[PDB]
Formats: C-alpha cells, sequence, structure tokens
C-alpha cells in the first residue's frame, strides 16, 4: 500500500481509488542567504 | 526532512584544475614555483637536484 526509502522515509503510495502508484517528494524548503558587500560600500543585496 | 547537502565551494571539475596546476609546475619547474617564481628546468636536471 505504501512504500519506504532506505532510511524509512516514506516515499510513495497506492491511490487506493486508482490503484496506480505516486512517488511522494517533499515540499521544496532552504536556506535564504542575502549576498552583500559592506554596509559602507553600498546597501545593495542580492539573495540566493 | 529538514537536512540539506551544501555544494563545495572549489567543484571536482576545479579541484582537478588545481591538481593539474600543482603537478604542471612540478613537472616543469621543480620545487621553484612554491618559492614565487616557476622557473622552467628540464626534468632530468630537476631529478639531479
Ligand atoms: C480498485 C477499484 O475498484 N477502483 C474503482 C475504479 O476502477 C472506478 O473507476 C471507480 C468508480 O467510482 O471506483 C473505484
Ligand atoms: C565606514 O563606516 C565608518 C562608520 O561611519 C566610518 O568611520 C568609515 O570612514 C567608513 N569607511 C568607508 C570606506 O566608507
Amino acid at each position: 500500500q505504501f512504500g519506504r526509502d532506505i532510511a524509512d522515509t516514506t516515499d510513495a503510495v497506492r491511490d487506493p481509488q486508482t490503484l496506480e502508484i505516486l512517488d511522494i517528494t517533499p515540499c521544496s524548503f532552504g536556506g535564504v542567504s542575502v549576498i552583500t558587500p559592506g554596509t559602507n560600500t553600498s546597501n545593495e543585496v542580492a539573495v540566493l | 526532512n529538514g537536512l540539506t547537502v551544501l555544494p563545495p565551494l572549489l567543484t571536482d571539475e576545479m579541484i582537478a584544475q588545481y591538481t593539474s596546476a600543482l603537478l604542471a609546475g612540478t613537472i616543469t619547474s621543480g620545487w621553484t614555483f612554491g618559492a614565487g617564481a616557476a622557473l622552467q628546468i628540464p626534468f632530468a636536471m630537476q631529478m639531479a637536484y
């Protein structure tokens, strides 16, 4: 009915209605990093 | 799952450019490229040093 990764994270499921098979991928997340020169030089920034 | 893997700053195809520069210095210029100047020297004379 459902599938596990090497570390026992669940990573696939059957739809119980149409018995086709779905992968589960986490919703994307990550660090917002601000690239800045020194404030003395400029107030402009770029965001990674 | 909260866990992340960040990339290295020097990519593997760019570490391999430094190892190439280090041995291409070593093969053409002995140790001298450590002491600032890459002085060429023919290799059978480097091995005599
Ligand atoms: C940087 O900011 C400090 C504090 O205002 C100031 O003393 C210094 O002169 C500044 N230097 C430059 C290059 O802007």
